[PDB]
């Protein structure tokens, strides 16, 4: 008696959840600024730089670090120190 | 908050509309007391009127200068223009002082009102003077009341009332002059 | 289940409590005054409910030593 | 285009009925002097058209904050209301909703040396409504980070599954702080939206229109 | 005690609020004690006034 | 099996009637069941702390140790309270170990 | 860094005023437990005065915390 | 900058006047609960006496927050 | 710059005097609320006694606030 | 000039004696409100007792404000 | 090391505000004993007002400890 | 001259004992108003107990003002 | 060694938070006696709120001694 | 020296509880032998705060 | 000098316990000497804090 | 004369304890009035308990006056 009618339709999302997820994603990708740890460079620098030197060490921390502060990549050794 | 303008004078006028006209109005207890509460006066400086009553006696109705009343918070004293008070009293000693001479009644509990006109109205049930109490059989029943406490919740209160009465009665035979 | 003093939460009315404390004072009086206080201690009456108009059923009292200390 | 079917008497329908009827009860309608009959029914309907929907707004802020506060107590998750712009951005938005409601009661014109002191204590309500939610969700989680670092110092140094009466007394202190955080998660979503009904309900007052002409007796 | 008793004193304030209550419990609780005692007193007087009448 | 229908019934009879409070006796030592849960809770934390530490033990702790060292390390990279110092000592230790 | 040092001690002296708020709040929350033990009939109304009072007394606690964050990070 | 370092530690001691306003407001808001538990019939009048006493005790709070804002930025 | 620095930490720890003014004005305005809840007949006369108590307790607040302008600007 | 610098710090911590004087005046002017709510027939005699108290509690306020100006100008 | 020494002094004088929270939690938890001695038929409700009152003044116990840990470790 | 500057800041720390005497004296002058509101026919005998106490409360206040001069001028 | 000198005087003033849980535990345990003197019938249940109030007021002593443990030994 | 200012609160704490013992025994003196069972237990649990203050004064000085 | 500020709370705790000895004795003067039998017991336990504060003021100064 | 300077600022902080005994006498002589306003027929026994109480709280004040003079001249 109506218990088997409600078992037929299974799980269902809330009735407008695609507008919440498309609204939270559109706030996290339409930031209007570079992507948190990166800096926009010229095309002449991007075409001339290796992908190991575009990477910064701060943006690749070690996945389970044995010493706090271990990074996975090392980046450009051409520092302006 | 004022739905029923009652009173003795109002009851006369409406009762002539429902009763027969042969009957005159019943009397009321307001027609037998001349002393009111909010009526201004009745202090006269030093000595204030103390109406110390029982159901079976009027133990005092003349004026005193101070009354030591055994309230449930503790023993307080009343002077002439005291604050209006409704005080529930413990079993304790009402002390009526007139001056140098004082009379000490031990009462069983029961209220005491100080009215805004300075009239004190002590209202107890059994008000024995300590001259007619004996200090022997007070602890003879207090020792029994210190022993017999069953799980009867009605006797939970009645033994509690038994203990606190004799205990104040123990302490108020000791300090007599 | 009631809220208040130790007699009121125990179901007892104030009139019974204040008369128990009146009773226990009289048992401690001087004997020239204890027996005359036993006069005003006695309870002798009877009651009867009238649920229909003339029916019966009662409760008689021939109490001497005072108001009952136990549960009513 | 085809809506879903709802069982009557579902538990989320019963919870949200009681939640909505709670926040609606915080700003009750006021009884007119007249009896409510078909004469007074447009005045009662117009009295409801001029009241703010604080019953709906307060259960919007109850349900969006208790869902955010309790995310912080799910594993692998942090509370969104532990962020400064999220939690204080809900507090300013309640305060601005109260002010926009109170400014429209006139014609959007803003209200001797007293009134800068009524204003300050009123403009501080803006930041105090959000910072109370933010600091509670931050200070409870921060203390839990410090005490988990202290309670990890003992099994790191001593034996794994060894000298266990030292770590039992602090794992039960850590466990009783996550339990207090479940209480602060529910209380601060209640205190935020109790206070939203108080602030918005200050300007929730209009004139009862009522009968201007009567036929008495 | 407050089924009508304080409800008849409270006009532009209260007539009973002049008094400072010295009870154990509330004013609504001492008036419960105080009107039973007012019932038993004016009943004791009634059947003593009537018996002498 | 049916992937949603087997272990839902297995978790159901692990949740409900599988009870180590009575199958392992345990009423001999514990007063209520409300305090069996109140230390299975703390037991879950102490087990979960000791598993998370031991599953990667040679690590320099991010948390402040209180002046204590794990085992025979005491001057190595594991106990070094300066992190750029211990990164140098870990890289030397990793070639040997 | 005597300025960087004095913000850490100035903010610690700035957050003493949460002692008075924590003591005033228990005085008010002790009144809810006593006042609802007098008449439990208005015990939904007295929580409405406790939380109106909690809101205005912990607003003083965020006065104290704003001066902490304006000393430390401003 | 020993002047700039002293305004951080001086403004920290200045804002613990908010401790007494935080404790006094809990006594006034504790008395609102106990006062309204006596007679709920004037409980709309006691809140008008609570919010008047709040606004005149918060004037002690904003007077000392004036001194914090006069040491820090004046 | 030690002397000009001590104008700031001294006048900062001068205005802790407004703590007990804030705590006193709380217990005084708490005593209005319980006093007006005892008898609402006197509740317009007790406020005239409250502002007699408010304006005379603030005097201690202004006896402090001149000194925080006598340390800072004298 | 640390002598005239410490005179700014010493006179600042001197005047926090006016904390307790404000909390005295709040208890003292509060107990008039409960005192005159009990019997308003004495409410013009009690102000004769509060202004006896306000003048004689201030004596402590003028004992400390002496040492504020005996540090700064002596 | 004037900075890292200052964080230990400032955070120590930051956590003196756990005093008044501990004193407010004594005047509130004492009122649970006084309230459940008045009517013990409400004594399962007054614990509910105690622990709602405990969780809201424990909040100030954590507001104070937040500045203790963003002085010490931030 | 760090001795002569130390007599000044030591004197300000010396006279915060006038806070507690200022707070006790409002309790004693407050409780006479509640004392003279009960039975005003004792209202001059209680003033004989207030000024007995105020003469003994000031007894420690000038013990503090002896010390604030015994370090300043001795 | 200004760091180790500061962690002693920093953890010294960190312990005066125990003044509050020392004074709060007096007014909670003082309330048990005036709770038991009124109705000794329930005085075995009032201990059950005394120790629950004790366990939640020494949570602050457990927080105050944790900052002492963390300033001395982090 | 500044760490032992925590003993001010246990000094003000025990005076209130022993203040409540005088007022508690002045109500019903028959329970006064149970009330010191609550006074001295309340004394002992507040003296743990008095020794927690003095454990660190003998750990700041002597550790 | 900071160590004897702990005598403030002992002096304020003692003023409250001897404040309740006045109110306890004015509430029943028949028990008025048993209450001093509780006051001086309560005084002896609150002076224990006054000497613990003065144990430190001589263990700082002369140890 | 760094020791001659520290005896001046140590002795000023040594006499802060006269605030606590200064407020203890205001409470104890405040209950002397309230005790003598309840039953004035005991008003000569309470001073027999007040002045015993006064001399025995001075015990603390002269212990505080011991170490204001034990550091100053010894």
């Amino acid at each position: 008696s109506y218990s088997a009618y409600f078992a037929k339709a299974g799980f269902q999302f809330p009735a407008g959840l695609s507008a919440l997820v498309a609204g939270i994603v559109a706030l996290n990708v339409c930031t209007g600024r570079p992507t948190k740890g990166t800096k926009e460079i010229s095309n002449a620098e991007y075409n001339a730089t290796p992908i190991g030197y575009l990477q910064s060490p701060d943006q690749h921390p070690t996945a389970f670090p044995k010493v706090p502060g271990m990074k996975d990549v090392h980046g450009s050794p051409h520092h302006h120190h | 908050e004022a739905a029923a303008p009652a009173g003795p004078k109002e009851f006369t006028e409406v009762w002539n509309k429902k009763a027969p006209s042969t009957l005159i109005v019943p009397e009321f207890p307001s027609n037998y007391t001349a002393v009111k509460a909010v009526g201004e006066g009745q202090v006269h400086g030093d000595a204030f009127p103390v109406n110390f009553y029982t159901p079976h006696s009027i133990l005092s109705q003349a004026q005193k200068d101070t009354v030591v009343l055994p309230g449930v918070d503790g023993y307080f004293g009343v002077k002439a223009s005291h604050v209006p008070t409704i005080a529930q009293l413990k079993p304790g000693v009402v002390e009526l002082h007139s001056g140098a001479e004082s009379e000490k009644f031990f009462v069983s509990g029961g209220f005491a009102f100080v009215h805004p006109n300075g009239v004190t109205d002590i209202c107890v049930l059994e008000a024995a003077t300590l001259d007619q109490v004996d200090p022997a059989a007070v602890k003879s029943a207090l020792a029994a009341a210190s022993a017999a406490q069953p799980t009867d919740e009605f006797e939970q209160a009645a033994n509690r009332a038994a203990i606190e009465l004799y205990s104040a009665l123990e302490s108020a035979v000791e300090a007599k002059a | 289940a009631p809220s208040g003093p130790f007699y009121r939460v125990a179901g007892m009315s104030y009139l019974r409590y204040s008369n128990i404390c009146a009773d226990l004072l009289r048992n401690v009086l001087k004997e020239p005054f204890k027996a005359k206080a036993q006069a005003r201690q006695a309870i002798h009456f009877r009651q009867a409910p009238y649920v229909d108009g003339k029916a019966g059923a009662s409760k008689v009292y021939e109490l001497e030593n005072g108001i009952p200390k136990t549960a009513n | 285009s085809s809506v879903r079917d709802v069982k009557t008497g579902s538990l989320p329908t019963n919870f949200l009925t009681g939640v909505y009827r709670f926040w609606r009860s915080q700003n009750p309608a006021e009884k007119p002097h007249d009896p409510v009959n078909d004469r007074l029914l447009p005045a009662v309907v117009d009295a409801s058209d001029k009241r703010a929907s604080i019953g709906t707004w307060a259960t919007t802020f109850f349900c969006t904050i208790i869902s955010c506060n309790l995310l912080g107590l799910m594993p692998f998750n942090e509370a969104p209301t532990s962020g400064l712009g999220f939690a204080t951005g809900l507090g300013v938005s309640v305060w601005a909703t109260a002010t926009i409601l109170g400014l429209s009661k006139t014609g959007f014109k803003f209200p001797f040396i007293f009134v800068p002191l009524e204003t300050i204590s009123y403009t501080f309500r803006a930041v105090s409504l959000g910072v109370r939610l933010w600091v509670n969700m931050l200070a409870g989680h921060t203390l839990l980070h410090i005490l988990t670092g202290m309670a990890l110092a003992l099994p790191f140094s001593l034996g794994f599954f060894s000298m266990v009466p030292a770590t039992f007394g602090v794992c039960c202190l850590l466990s009783a702080l996550v339990g207090l955080e479940y209480l602060v998660a529910v209380l601060q979503s209640g205190v935020f939206s109790i206070l939203s009904t108080v602030y918005v309900g200050e300007f929730n007052h209009d004139k009862f229109i009522g009968p201007a002409a009567k036929i008495v007796k | 005690p407050d089924l009508l008793e304080k409800q008849l004193e409270d006009v532009t304030g209260n007539s009973l609020d002049a008094y400072d209550i010295e009870a154990s419990h509330e004013r609504s609780d001492v008036l419960r004690d105080l009107t039973e005692f007012h019932l038993g007193v004016t009943l004791y007087n009634a059947m003593l006034e009537n018996n002498c009448s | 099996m049916a992937v949603t229908s087997f272990l839902g019934k297995a978790f159901e009879k692990y949740f409900y009637d599988f009870s180590a409070y009575e199958q392992f006796g345990l009423n001999r030592f514990l007063s209520s069941k409300g305090q069996y849960v109140a230390l299975r809770h703390v037991g879950f934390v102490m087990v979960g702390v000791n598993v998370l530490l031991a599953a990667n033990f040679p690590f320099n702790p991010p948390f402040p140790t209180i002046g204590m060292c794990p085992a025979g390390w005491e001057g190595t990279w594991v106990c070094q309270a300066d992190k750029a110092k211990a990164l140098e000592m870990y890289k030397e230790w990793k070639k040997s170990n | 860094s005597v300025l960087a040092a004095s913000k850490m001690v100035g903010a610690g002296c700035a957050t003493i005023a949460l002692a008075g708020v924590g003591a005033g709040l228990g005085v008010m929350f002790g009144s809810l437990i006593n006042g609802a033990a007098r008449n439990p009939n208005i015990a939904k109304q007295l929580v409405g005065y406790a939380l109106l009072g909690f809101a205005l007394t912990e607003s003083i606690a965020l006065f104290s915390l704003l001066v902490v964050f304006l000393i430390l990070f401003a």
